[PDB]
RNA sequence: AUUAGCUAGUUGGUGAGGUAACGGCUCACCAAGGCGACGAUGCGUAGCCGACCUGAGAGGGUGAUCGGCCACACUGGGACUGAGACACGGCCCAGACUCCUACGGGAGGCAGCAGUAGGGAAUCUUCCGCAAUGGACGAAAGUCUGACGGAGCAACGCCGCGUGAGUGAUGAAGGUUUUCGGAUCGUAAAGCUCUGUUGUUAGGGAAGAACAAGUGCCGUUCGAAUAGGGCGGUACCUUGACGGUACCUAACCAGAAAGCCACGGCUAACUACGUGCCAGCAGCCGCGGUAAUACGUAGGUGGCAAGCGUUGUCCGGAAUUAUUGGGCGUAAAGGGCUCGCAGGCGGUUUCUUAAGUCUGAUGUGAAAGCCCCCGGCUCAACCGGGGAGGGUCAUUGGAAACUGGGGAACUUGAGUGCAGAAGAGGAGAGUGGAAUUCCACGUGUAGCGGUGAAAUGCGUAGAGAUGUGGAGGAACACCAGUGGCGAAGGCGACUCUCUGGUCUGUAACUGACGCUGAGGAGCGAAAGCGUGGGGAGCGAACAGGAUUAGAUACCCUGGUAGUCCACGCCGUAAACGAUGAGUGCUAAGUGUUAGGGGGUUUCCGCCCCUUAGUGCUGCAGCUAACGCAUUAAGCACUCCGCCUG
């Protein structure tokens, strides 16, 4: 609008969320805090893998991770690959990865991590899924 | 109230382009006349007639309608509004419509158009564009 | 600003001390100031800058390396010597911790180079050399250099080169697909010919290295001196970590060497099997319950290349915070409306001033980097040379139209006088007239009352209807009309008292005195609240009778608060023109409320001109369409609020 109605209220400017907010902040343990890394991949620590269903048309039924990570949020991710290797207490890395059908889970576990193994027999796709290169 | 009086003249002629009258009334201040001698002089304007009247007086133009349906003023546009005083340089003298419009500019030196402030190389307010 | 109050050595003065130096810097005294809506104090946050990245530019993000400066040296405090510190590898003290002790005592500080632990998704070699550059001291040689010089690690990134190349149709073989004719993997292989970047072998072997120092002279300078020097010139001599590394020379072989991603639409590229809401894809729309070009596989394409994808970041596209570069009738958005301090903006004419503005000159914004142009490295990347650019910069000298300031005039803006006219504008005390009920009574009998139907309620104690009379409240027909007036909410019986603004008529006056207005102030229907007053109708809650599968509802007869009054408070609504206030301008036609001017007319009247609200149909233009259209949502401008799915 007018020009002396701008200057002592400021153009407020459009504050954005992140696309995954656990993976924005870790920790550190004497300081007893919660710091603000923005570090891209974290290794996190599987406590109850259940699974469960899609929410709509898509009905079937999904793989659900539930994570901890060394933030120390517990923060439920998913296993992507074509059945998965996971038990409890394991090594998990986790990049980022939306997944619309699914109510709550933002994380995708990259299966090819330090303890994940990869999908048994997979050619195409092979740097996802972490799988090596079967014969040359 | 009136807020300023540059404001007013120029629509004025404006909103009389899409009625297409032959004749004007303006208050004629001092800067108001000088600028109607810039497009009288400058192929805007068939003639323009100053009144001297007891109240405060009337410019009067006669507007130049030259060819069959073709309005030689299409349109002004007021810049320096009260509250935003655009100073352009002498270096960076604006030049509207590049190749064919006009923008007059009140120099030092008198109240100049693109050229008579371009080779004096003087700038200053920047008062209206013109096309 | 979901931090509005904060500071007493604080803030002032005087003197004193103290500091290299000015000082509440320290202390005495005396004073009460200072800091603040331009946001103090506080809190969370973070080293700053040339620059980096991005954008077309305006801007936005980041502040790593290299270059500037400050701060810190396990945490904290003090202090010495020294030109210079409150000292990164110095002292003294405590705090934690490590190590040693014969327990009395001591020593220690890697955010120096490496390396390790540990943290974490994650970052490198415990090399060589002082040859060059640098410093340190010394008369010099020299000495000392984890500055630096190079070597080593990881595709970490950019650039540079490969991974064979010509010929070769037979469209080989094989593979895949198939309507079994074929199609494609295709000149792709084989064959033939080919060079050797690199790979491999053997050789040659830079510049970086300039020197110092010592010798030789000549010049000059001191000198008791041709002693002996000093510098200055030239002359000889001598000095390599990288490294026999780059490099070049010749000899050798297609021999050493390509992958990941995509393939419905965005988006370049498709088929076959498997598969059957399951397994699984997914950035977006969304794909699969039996023919999946979207899952998985295979073939075949396409993408890019020593890399490719995914991931997290920041910018962009995002005009989707809009200064350049939006909105507000219904899409997100006008504050309910006012009175207004601060802040914001300014009629006309003229003189003057130069704060803004314009412009020169000078000084400066180091270098590297961006950019202009050359040159160097086998080109490139990189590096070098020169130049530009970058400053709301400072000083100085100019310009006077516009803006700010000052001096003086004009009257249209606005206001005042005066002469009118309109009014349900407000507040106050009082006044009636129908009508409802209540009650008194006459007259008079079986029901009225009520609904879709009916019942509950009322009635032989005399209702209902009807006649007079009485109390009492609240509402004020008719006039009544996109009619009046107020800023809005709102105000309709009547009269009086008191009081606000409105509009016309000019001209008598003032000489811009104006508009808008964050906070602040006051008003603001109905509901509700507290204290009393008053309660005839009406009437939430509840009750009853029906209705209904249910009726905590619509209907039904009652019925409490309420409404009503004075006084105090809440301060919200579709507080609506879903349109923030003012100023001008932009075809008409048309009523209608109040005027005024005229034209024949005392008229009535008609007609015309004209201010002000008030409505409707309409042109240009605006609009996404409906619509809006001199009462704008047209074109412009000043101010305030609001919105960013």
């Amino acid at each position: 609008p007018t020009i002396n109605q701008l200057i002592r209220k400021g153009r407020v400017s459009k504050v954005e969320n992140s696309k995954s907010p656990a993976l924005n902040k870790g920790y550190n343990s004497f300081k007893k805090e919660h710091t603000n890394v923005s570090s891209p991949q974290k290794r996190g620590v599987c406590t109850r893998v259940g699974t469960m269903t899609p929410k709509k048309p898509n009905s079937a039924l999904r793989k659900y991770a539930r994570v901890r990570l060394t933030n120390g949020i517990e923060v439920t991710a998913y296993i992507p690959g074509i059945g998965h290797n996971l038990q409890e207490h394991s090594v998990v890395l986790i990049r980022g990865g939306r997944v619309k059908d699914l109510p709550g889970v933002r994380y995708h576990i990259v299966r090819g991590a330090l303890d994940t193994a990869g999908v048994e027999n997979r050619a195409q796709g092979r740097s996802k899924y972490g799988t090596k290169k079967p014969k040359a | 109230v009136m807020t300023d009086p540059i404001a007013d003249m120029l629509t004025r002629i404006r909103n009389a382009n899409m009625v297409r009258h032959e004749k004007l009334e303006i208050p004629a201040s001092k800067l108001k006349r000088e600028i109607a001698e810039i497009l009288k002089r400058e192929g805007f304007i068939r003639d323009v007639e100053f009144v001297e009247d007891s109240k405060q007086g009337i410019i009067r133009v006669f507007l130049k309608y030259g060819q069959n349906n073709e309005r030689v003023i299409t349109g002004l546009k007021r810049i320096s509004k009260p509250g935003l005083r655009v100073y352009a340089k002498s270096n960076e003298v604006p030049r509207v419509l590049n190749g064919l419009g006009i923008a007059i500019i009140s120099t030092s030196q008198g109240v100049l158009t693109d050229k008579e402030a371009r080779a004096k190389q003087a700038g200053g307010e920047v008062l209206a564009y013109v096309w």
